[PDB]
Parts: structure tokens; C-alpha cells; sequence
RNA sequence: GGUGAAAAGAACCCCGGGAGGGGAGUGAAAUAGAGCCUGAAACCGUGGGCUUACAAGCAGUCACGGCCCCGCAAGGGGUUGU
RNA sequence: CAGUGGAGGCCCGAACCGGUGGGGGAUGCAAACCCCUCGGAUGAGCUGGGGCUAGGAGUGAAAAGCUAACCGAGCCCGGAGA
RNA sequence: GUGCAAGAGCACUCAGGCGCGCGGGAGAACCCUCGCCAAGGAACUCUGCAAGUUGGCCCCGUAACUUCGGGAGAAGGGGUGC
RNA sequence: ACCGGAGCGCUGUCUCGGCGAGGGACCCGGUGAAAUUGAACUGGCCGUGAAGAUGCGGCCUACCCGUGGCAGGACGAAAAGA
RNA sequence: GGGGAGGUUUGGCACCUCGAUGUCGGCUCGUCGCAUCCUGGGGCUGAAGAAGGUCCCAAGGGUUGGGCUGUUCGCCCAUUAAAGCGGCACGCGAGCUGGGUUCAGAACGUCGUGAGACAGUUCGGUCUCUAUCCGCCACGGGCGCAGGAGGCUUGAGGGGGGCUCUUCCUAGUACGAGAGGACCGGAAGGGACGCACCUCUGGUUUCCCAGCUGUCCCUCCAGGGGCAUAAGCUGGGUAGCCAUGUGCGGAAGGGAUAACCGCUGAAAGCAUCUAAGCGGGAAGCCCGCCCCAAGAUGAGGCCUCCCACGGCGUCAAGCCGGUAAGGACCCGGGAAGACUACCCGGUGGAUGGGCCGGGGGUGUAAGCGCCGCGAGGCGUUGAGCCGACCGGUCCCAAUCGUCCGAGGUCU
């Protein structure tokens, strides 16, 4: 589960590797993030030439997560860790390059963007 | 206002249509419609429901084999439903139809005394920087020297479980009156050897 | 009433039993899913395995695999919704049932720690044409 | 309600086991074995049960009845007499029966093994 | 000896009523088949005996 | 600190492992029975009388009823239903 | 540069002294103790023996600590029935 | 006595010695003490208090500074059975 | 074994606690304390009172008694108030 | 510039407390108040609609996580539909925390000739397990309900329950220069939260299987035992127990009302929502929901059950032994349980233990064959064991049996 606290590394590029969740952006009180959950971010961890610094205060959605995903048809699956994707203050993935599986899921949440250039949906 | 009987059984998950979905089994049974009481010498409407026949030696005496028909008792004696009145024979299962919402009562399963926030949850706490003793205590209860009087339901530390409850909201598809099975959205209270009884939904009723 | 257990195995008409044979060992190819807002497909999501819970209707198996990313682990729920799921290689003789050691070195050692067991095969190859036999006596 | 399985007990759990098989040795020297009430159940439960799996005669049982035991001359009394006694029984070769008065000092009501055949 | 102390003597009435709860319950006895006297519900009395008669060996 | 004039300081039977008692026997007397003349108070028991299981108490008081037992009468104890 | 030698108020580390942060225990096993750890750890060391230093005095790797379980002035008895 | 690098350590156990001077049953909460914990990992808190990771043996290697002793076992990492 | 501050690996310190374990407790069995103690036949609101009542009053819930458990009051015990 | 509530702050007064009531916030449990922060409502605007400004109505529920400061006061971020103001020893150390506080130790700034002291600082520094009455949270016994008893029930009372958001369709339509951007009817989903379950997920399981280490022993090998936790150590792990997993709930609806809007209408020939009458009006009041519940001393009512004298009282009530329907003891014990209670069954029975088939856990075990000198290997084989599980099954224990219990008030 996504207390704020975690670290996320990215899965794309964007110019960031790793971050830290703070908050998500359900409930005042939903404490608690999965799939396609939206989540405010600090990152911690960006690599030298991109277009995020180190640090910087910013957003995202969450994918890949070490906490297994039960859908509704009984079918379950968990990532080996927890990854995400990186938004800005108007809903949309700054980078570009997208590594690794992806929940279907979140593609009828809405946030096709990266479902598109996505290599592994499942 | 219809209604009956039934004892519980196992919950899985069978995938109607495409989804995939929880399953409680209750037999539902043959009944006996015992009589009906009368809001005259009464005051409402209500049916006397037996249920699984064994009741041989170990029962007997008024028996209400009396009552006006005989037909001898279940196992399981008997009950009622509310403002409730079938037809006149003896009812089984399928008195509902596949894919409605509906009540049910149920026994919950005791547990016995039980811990302060494990019955209501509290929180407690004082894991190492408090104290080794106040883990499970209900830390505090009342106030100072003003009003000073401890109040009546108080939340505290005691049994919970051995309890008995109707429920709201079951999505039942499956139902075998073929052995008299009633397969729904799976919830039901109680272990699986205790009293159930399906009465209808109120969604707007 | 009587027997729970009679109740829940006649609560087996929903039952397959064409669907392979298979230890937990490794596994392979395929599997099913929905994948669109109108469904219409099924993925062909191959992986490895680990965990075997045996219960007969609700037993499902968690499938251990890796991708592009990292590791990535899908259960499947034994009966209906997977079309077809067959495995390809099989394989076998490891220690266990669960294997979650696997998931920390997941390399050279794991090609290591595996061989298949040329019985598997040979029993394959002996069921192969004793159904040409089969397809021919009875 | 934690006891929703059961199983008597009371004592470490090595205190149990090795209780229990030594119960089950001074048995089978015997017949008759004097105690109390709880022992006495699972005991009976226990033991009769060892009987019955000393009711054959292989390695298997030999061993793996041992290693739950130790003595061998009893090994013997058993493998070679005790089971062709109860040989056309396939229930309970022993039956614990009770005592009053209860253990005085300390009001325990009683029980007794006993070979039965 | 701590802070909830008995605060003051407690009555004599307080005394007979927390001792009214007390009380004993009589021992329960029936007879033994085969024999002549009491037994209690469910035993092999030495002298006597249940079916078969086990033991009785007394002096 | 005190048995009695004085030891006459309790044999023999009985239950009991003894202890201790039940009888007997002793003396004026064992309610003088052995740390025993006297033996109270607070005090813990057992019998009996009156009262108590819808009821708000510094526990009594004034009246009346119920009651049981002494009383020739008249009365008196007692007890508490309101 | 090699080596041998073999030093240290050397260092890691048993009984041995010690008692740090934690906990138990609190009418305690106990009028200062058990459990987990901490430190010294061949020296300014730990210790059975025999002798002396004692109440405005002794003893003080120094707090007004210690002196037969209460020490900003001991315990014992006497003025004193202050 | 067997065993690890070693040892007056430790596990097991020789010989010797004991079952801690009340037990029998439940299988409550709650309290002593012990283990496992998905997932997050100091967010709880005056305080990483405390537990819990590391551990021992050899191979590699070790920053600043330095009074050249050190810093050190720095850190960082590789093996160990048969 | 000195007081801050920060990062790394780790963890029930926290989210959010669940299961189990032995031992206390709980039932039986043998024995059996304590401080406090005027007596109590001892519930609550709204006011009353030298300022904070079961007890006064205009008034409350409730058969008699008990057992497990929590800890607000009896200006709660430790003292002839540090 | 006056008048006033409020008794929260900060001043004054000093009586119960000097034969003690232990001061700051936090843990944790609440709880009462509306002058209400979100949500409903309507009034109104220097209100087009979108939002806002404002005044009354209305506690029903709700009102976050952190950084720093011992710190309530505070600042800051990330958020929410919103980030309330307050009472109760500024609640709650016979509940935590003892961090802050006015101890002796020590140091420091400072005053004093100095001992030492300074509303100056610093570092460390012992709140004390058994509840007597009350109070409260469940559990019972004895009783009671003016024939004894068994089961189905009534609901007076009372307890619990009431949040809210997100995109969408209607429709970029109405209003508008544009930008914008709506009522309402409906929909789809999340979170916070209270109850239910194990079917999946995931955590378990103290002897249910496998591995190995130091070791003493049986019996040298093979094999096996304890010990090394209080299970030596790890690898797994059923049912039952659980959360994140899982099914649900807040509501849908009837009626009275709030401020507020209106109808018909007088005094007061005109007017009016008002003093008579009608109507709209809120998550709010009452039900419709869910448990307890007839000690509801009105002790309700239904479905039955058995039935009267059997022994003194003729009259008036007592009483008195065994029987009736029944029930109690004891036992098998029980997803039920602190004992009890409850509940299930007792030879006319599937209750516990044994047994065996289903089910679940482990991974070819004990031995045997066949290779390499040997660690081991292949075959025997998904075998061997096998805790709770579903049942079959009288093999063994629920023996024999013992005691109580209507004998029927009145009008």
C-alpha cells in the first residue's frame, strides 16, 4: 500500500528515476493508494539532464505497484515494485519512454496517454 | 412480505455471465406452514415455519400435531415470519425468483469476552515509549470531579459475537430446489450449522 | 443436510476438466483476458509460477514472471474465465510447492536450480502415440 | 471463543509428548493404568490410536512407533502379542474408565486404562 | 495495600448476603446394579463394580 | 498467679490412629476436670417469634393497623404494615 | 628494507569487579533485587587475613558523601517530667 | 567428554547432582515473557527510547585528518559445508 | 556507557493491528494477608450548603443478592501538605 | 456614544481543601453548548448565469497527514465538500507520557565581600500492580407474574443508526459581447465510516510434512529420540481465528414544523403571509431500518399439555405424601462459554475417541534394485505420513438409574 512515505521510481523517462509519495489526491482521509490512483509527489531521485529536477514538488498517477490488484473479475496480479507515471498541475505524463507492464485497469480510468505508447498492458 | 426458512453453508465465487462473484449456500428446505395467527386474537398476521424433518421420539408431547393438521415436526422446531401469509401448503425454496435482493436474519457466531479495541476498536498504544502494562486498556472513561458519574453504555470491554441480526441488500442467482440450495451474493452470519431465515428486500418497500 | 462437503462437490457443475496437467514447476504460455471496453481478446501472457492453493473449485495458482520492467506475479482463478491458459515446457523437479526464493535471485542460479525430468517428457511422448493408438483401438 | 479446534493439553510441549508416550509404555507393560481425567481422554484417544497403527506388523510401524517411543523388549510384546490379540478388532482396544472420590488433596476425579480383550 | 482501599468497615448484613451466594451443593449418589448401596452418576465403585466388575479388591 | 478441705486429680466399657469425648466411678459440687473459683463486654455461632423479594435509607420518632407471646381485669412485652 | 624480540595506567573478550540506557518487580525473592544490554577489562587492579584512625572528630580521585539500613553532625544512658 | 580459530565460552552431554515443599481443569478479557507478519518504512515520539539488521573466521580493500602509534575491523565487498 | 543535528541499511516506534505461545488470572482442591475502618438500609438531574451531596430539597431509575471486568466520584489511601 | 448578554481569556475577593485536589501540552475515551466551518434551507444584494457578500433557520452527521518548536498560542507544506469557536480540576498520571516542571549534583550567564541566592540559562534526574460502596459493561443464581408446564410471539420503553464527494447524460442548450457556464430528473465511481463473512487475496496455525547443524543415547551402519526456547534452526502450511481481502448499511417513503414564500380576509370601505381557515417548506422533529426488551410488578397474548382429593380443616384459608404434562442430577459434550448460563445429543445414538472413503499439507520418505572409490543418483513412487475438515461406521465411553414437580383462591 501507498503511504506518504514510500519511494516511487518511475517508470519513464521525463528526467526522474525515483520520488516520494506525499498525499493522493482521493479523500481527505484516503490514506491509502493503488492502481491508477492519483498521487501528489516530491521526487528525490532525478538523474542530472532532463526537464524534472532533483527534489522538485510535483505530481502523478500510480502503476506498478508492490501491493497485488484484485479486480473485479477474480483475477489478481502484483508488480515487484512501485512504480508510476509523472504528472503536471494540468493531468498529463511530462516524458515520454514508458518501461514495463502496465494495468489495463487504469486504461478505462482515463489516462490513455500512456496506455498508448505503453509496451506491457496487463 | 414473502419469506423462508434456511440453515447456512460455504460462499465461493461462481462467474455469472462474465464477472466473477461470492456465493452463500442455504438450504432452504420443506417448511411446514403451521397455521396462521390472526389480528383478532392477535394482532398482526404471522405463519408458523418449521423446516428439516428428524423429530421422532425426542420431541413428541404437545407436538401441535395438534395444532390442525399435524404432519409432525423438522429437527429444527420452528419460527415466524412477519406480516406474512403464503397460500396454505407446506413451502420449500424457490418461493423467489434467481437474481433479486432480499432480507435475511442470522445468528452471529459467539465469541465470548472479547478485547476493548477488538469488540469496538479503541486504539490503546503504549507500545515501548509508554507502558509494558496498558497495551489492550481502555486508556480512560470518565472525566473529573464534574459530572463525575460514569455513563450507562460506556462502549466497554466484554462478550461480543453470540448475537442474532437481520440483513439488507443479497443478490441471490442461484437457488437448487433439487435438493433445496438457495446460492446468494454470500455474507451471511453465523457458523455453518445455524439459524438463517430469507425474508424480502426494502429498497423501496 | 448432511455432508458439506456433498453439498459443495454438487455445487460442482461448473467444473473443468479438459484443462492441462501441470506441476509447479515452470509453466509458460498464455492464459485469457478482456483487454477492451468491449472485451474481445485474450492475452497470451506467458510466465513461470510459484503457488499451488489446492482446494478443488477455489483453487488458483500464482504465476511468477518477468518483463522489460521487472518481476510481475498473475493468479488465476482455475476454472472458467481462461479460455485455454495451456503452459508451454512444464518442466519439474524442484524442492517445493511455494517459490518465493525465486523472486530475490531470479538469474543464472534459477536456470541452475532447474532441469526437467526426462520422465515428464516420456510420459507425454507415451501419451503422444498411445492416441494414435487410442485413435485407432480403445 | 479460542478453542474452536479443541485438543486437551495443559503442560510445555515437550512436557505433553513425552507425558503421553510414557503413559503409553507403562500401558503396554501393562493394562490397567491408574490417573486423572483429561489424560485420560486424549490419552485414550492418543494410545489407542498408536495400537491401531501397531495393529500391522512392518519397518514401517516398527520404527516410526519407536521413534514416538523407545522401549524394544516392549517392541517385541507388542509386534509379536499384543497385535494378534486385537487382531479381528478395528476399534477401540482401550477403554478408560473413572473413578470417584476424586485424588485427595486435591479433588481430581480419576481413570483408568485398561486392555480390553 | 495500594490506593483502592476498603474505605470503611463493611456491615455484618453486607457480610451474610456476599456469604449468601456461598452455600455447598449435596453430593449426587444412585444405587449399584448387582450389588447393594450408592455409587455416584457414571462409576465403578471399588466395592461394588460397573458391568463386568473391575478391581474390588479390598480388605 | 488461685481446682479442692484435701488429688479423692477420673480406672473399666464404648467410637476413634491418636486427640477428644460419650457413660460409668469420685467429692458437698466436675457450670471446680487439670494453666480448671469467678466468666461479663465487644464477639462468632445454632433454635425460635415478628418482619423482609415495586423499593430512595444519621436508620429513629408520633399514631394507627397486622401479628405472636405473657395478662383476672386493666394492661404489658415485643415486632413492624403505613 | 628484513627479522627476531614482546613493551604498554595497550586494545577486543570469560570468573572478577563494576552499573550505563531499557524493563521487570512495587502489602517484592529482596528494608535496593532478577532479566537485556553497557563498561573496565595486566592495573590508578580485583581480594580472605591482622592493626589503627570515631562525633565539631575521624574518612573522603570531593556530594556537605560515610561512620551498624533516617548524617548539614552517630549509637547508648544520664540533666530530663528541658 | 565430543565440537567451533581458540578458550575456565557455548550446545550436548561424562561422573556426580536435582525436578526449585501445594495440584488438578478451563483454554475469557486483560498483564508478564517469546516468535511470524502482507504493504509503507521514523510518518509515532520530548528522544531510533526500545526491539530488530550486522555478527565469528579468512580474501580484497580503507576517506579526511594526524602528534605517524593511528585512524581500522574505517566504510565497501567475496567466500565458509560435504 | 557524556548533549544536539543529518544521510545509509533495518525493524511492529507509528498506520492498524490479527493469530498463536507458556505463565498469572477464571472453575474446582489444601491454607490464608494487608493498609483503611463512627455507622450505614450507600443510584440520578436541577438547584442548595462556609463555595464540589446517596444523606437537604422540587424531583428521577430501578425486585433481593451476587460474579467477571473498566476505572469517574466518594474533595481517593499513602502525611498531623515535601 | 450609550445599553447588554456570554463567565471561555486576563485582573480582583479568599471560603470547603495545609490530618494533599499532583500544575504544561500529547496518548486515549469522550461528552454537553450554538454565537455553525462543510453539508440542507430560504431571505436579500452596489446578485446576468458561474462564484461571492450578508441575515435569520437548522447539531443530523462530519471536521485530515505532516515539518519545526517541550510548547496549547504559532508558522509551513500536501490536501478536503470543509480544515469550527467553546464548557467539564483550562476533562480523563487509583489510565498512559513524567518530555515541560520550582529538588539536592555539576557547569554557565548574574547579584553579593562571601555561605549562597537571581519570573536567567544547561545536562542528566524513583508517580506507589489486588477496587470497599457508588458508577458503569456484560453473566448468573433465588424469586416474582394469586392452576403446573412447553413453544410461538406483541412492542410500551429504550439503545444503535443519520457523511460526502468525483466525472457524466440532459446541454455548451438558458442567461452572456465574449470568457464562461447552470437549475432539475437521472447516472457511474471513490473515500471516511458501522455491521457480516473466508469464497479468492494476503497474515496466521507451539509438532501437520520436508531440510540441516553441535550432540549424548538405542544398536556399529542404516534408522531414530530428546536436548539446544518457554518449538534447536530454517523451508511450508489446513480448518478455526483475521484485513488490506469480501457482501452490506447511512437511505427510498408517510406526517407534523423552522425561518421563508403564498392563498382566500377582516378589523382599518383601500392593503396584507394573520389574529379564523387552506397550502409549500429543511440532512433537522416522528415513523418507515436493526438489536435488546412484559421486573412493561399492567408482569401481556397465541398454539397447545396434564389434570382435579390423594391426608387433618365440613363451614374460612392453611396444609400434606406419592403421582400428571413435565423437569432436575449425572454424563457425550458443543463454531456456545470466565464458573454459571445457553445449546446440542445420551444405547430408542452418530456426541466424543477409534476406524475407513472424500478433503487438505508435504514432495518419491523405511527398505529394496541398479551406477560412481565417494558426496549422492536413477527406479521402486506423487509415495509415505497425515491437527482440527466432510461423512460412513456402535468398535469404546454417553451405565444402572435417582430426586422434585398440577391434587386445581375468589368475585
Amino acid at each position: 500500500m501507498i503511504q506518504p512515505q514510500t519511494y516511487l521510481e518511475v517508470a519513464d523517462n521525463t528526467g526522474a528515476r525515483k520520488i516520494m509519495c506525499i498525499r493522493v489526491l482521493k479523500g481527505s482521509n484516503a490514506k491509502y493508494a493503488t492502481v491508477g490512483d492519483v498521487i501528489v509527489a516530491s521526487v528525490k531521485e532525478a538523474i542530472p539532464r532532463g526537464a524534472v529536477k532533483e527534489g522538485d514538488v510535483v505530481k502523478a498517477v500510480v502503476v506498478r505497484t508492490k501491493k497485488e490488484i484484485k479486480r473485479p473479475d477474480g483475477s489478481a496480479i502484483r508488480f515487484d515494485d512501485n512504480a508510476a507515471v509523472i504528472i503536471n498541475n494540468q493531468l498529463e505524463p511530462r516524458g515520454t519512454r514508458v518501461f514495463g507492464p502496465v494495468a489495463r485497469e487504469l486504461r478505462e480510468k482515463g489516462f490513455m496517454k500512456i496506455v498508448s505508447l505503453a509496451p506491457e498492458v496487463l | 412480505m414473502k419469506g423462508i426458512l434456511g440453515v447456512k453453508v460455504g460462499m465461493t465465487r461462481i462467474f455469472r455471465d462474465d464477472r466473477a462473484v461470492p456465493v452463500t449456500v442455504i438450504l432452504a428446505g420443506p417448511c411446514p406452514v403451521v397455521q396462521r395467527r390472526t389480528p383478532e386474537k392477535d394482532g398482526y398476521t404471522a405463519v408458523q415455519l418449521g423446516f428439516l424433518p428428524q423429530n421422532p421420539k425426542r420431541v413428541n408431547r404437545p407436538l401441535k400435531g395438534h395444532f390442525a393438521k399435524a404432519g409432525v415436526e423438522p429437527v429444527r422446531i420452528l419460527r415466524e415470519i412477519r406480516d406474512f401469509n403464503p397460500e396454505g401448503d407446506t413451502v420449500t425454496v424457490e418461493i423467489f425468483k434467481p437474481g433479486e435482493r432480499v432480507d435475511v436474519t442470522g445468528t452471529s457466531k459467539g465469541r465470548g469476552f472479547a478485547g476493548v479495541m477488538k469488540r469496538w476498536n479503541f486504539a490503546g498504544g503504549p507500545d515501548s515509549h509508554g507502558a509494558h502494562k496498558i497495551h489492550r486498556h481502555p486508556g480512560s472513561i470518565g472525566n473529573r470531579k464534574t459530572p463525575g458519574r460514569v455513563y450507562k453504555g460506556k462502549k466497554m470491554a466484554g462478550h461480543y459475537g453470540a448475537e442474532r441480526v437481520t440483513v439488507m441488500n443479497l443478490e441471490v442467482v442461484d437457488v437448487i430446489p433439487e435438493e433445496n440450495l438457495l446460492l446468494v451474493k454470500g455474507a451471511v452470519p453465523g457458523p455453518n450449522g445455524g439459524l438463517v431465515i430469507v425474508r424480502e428486500t426494502k429498497k423501496a418497500a | 443436510m448432511n455432508r458439506g462437503a456433498l453439498i459443495k462437490l454438487v455445487e460442482s457443475r461448473y467444473v473443468r476438466t479438459d484443462l492441462p496437467e501441470f506441476r509447479p514447476g515452470d509453466t509458460v504460455r498464455v492464459s485469457y483476458k478482456v483487454k477492451e471496453g468491449n472485451r474481445t481478446r485474450i492475452q497470451d501472457f506467458e510466465g513461470i509460477v510459484i503457488r499451488i492453493r489446492r482446494n478443488g473449485f477455489n483453487t488458483t495458482f500464482t504465476v511468477r514472471k518477468v518483463s522489460y520492467g521487472v518481476g510481475v506475479e498473475r493468479i488465476f482463478p482455475l476454472h472458467s474465465p481462461l479460455i485455454q491458459k495451456i503452459d508451454i515446457v512444464q518442466r519439474g523437479r524442484a524442492r517445493r510447492a511455494k517459490l518465493y526464493f525465486i523472486r530475490n535471485l531470479s538469474d543464472r542460479e534459477i536456470r541452475r536450480k532447474l532441469r526437467a525430468d526426462r520422465k515428464r517428457i516420456d510420459q507425454d511422448r507415451a501419451a503422444e502415440r498411445a492416441a494414435k493408438e487410442e485413435a485407432q483401438k480403445a | 471463543r479460542h478453542l474452536k479446534s479443541g485438543r486437551k493439553l495443559n503442560r510445555h510441549s515437550s512436557h505433553r509428548l513425552a507425558l503421553y508416550r510414557n503413559q503409553a509404555k507403562s500401558l503396554l507393560t501393562h493394562g490397567r493404568i491408574t490417573t486423572t481425567v483429561p489424560k485420560a481422554k486424549e490419552l485414550r484417544g492418543f494410545v489407542d490410536h498408536l495400537i491401531h497403527l501397531a495393529k500391522r506388523g512392518d519397518l514401517h510401524a516398527r520404527r516410526l512407533v519407536l521413534r514416538d517411543l523407545q522401549d524394544v523388549k516392549l517392541v517385541r510384546k507388542l509386534f509379536d502379542e499384543i497385535a494378534p490379540r486385537y487382531r479381528d478388532r478395528q476399534g477401540g482396544y482401550t477403554r478408560v474408565l473413572k473413578l470417584a472420590e476424586r485424588r485427595r488433596g486435591d479433588g481430581a476425579p480419576l481413570a483408568l486404562v485398561e486392555l480390553v480383550e | 495495600a495500594k490506593h483502592p482501599v476498603p474505605k470503611k468497615k463493611t456491615s455484618k448484613a453486607r457480610r451474610d448476603a456476599r456469604r449468601s451466594h456461598h452455600a455447598l451443593t449435596p453430593p449426587t449418589l444412585v444405587p449399584c446394579p448387582e450389588c447393594k448401596a450408592m455409587k455416584p452418576p457414571h462409576t465403578v465403585c471399588p466395592e461394588c463394580g460397573y458391568y463386568a466388575g473391575r478391581k474390588v479388591l479390598e480388605v
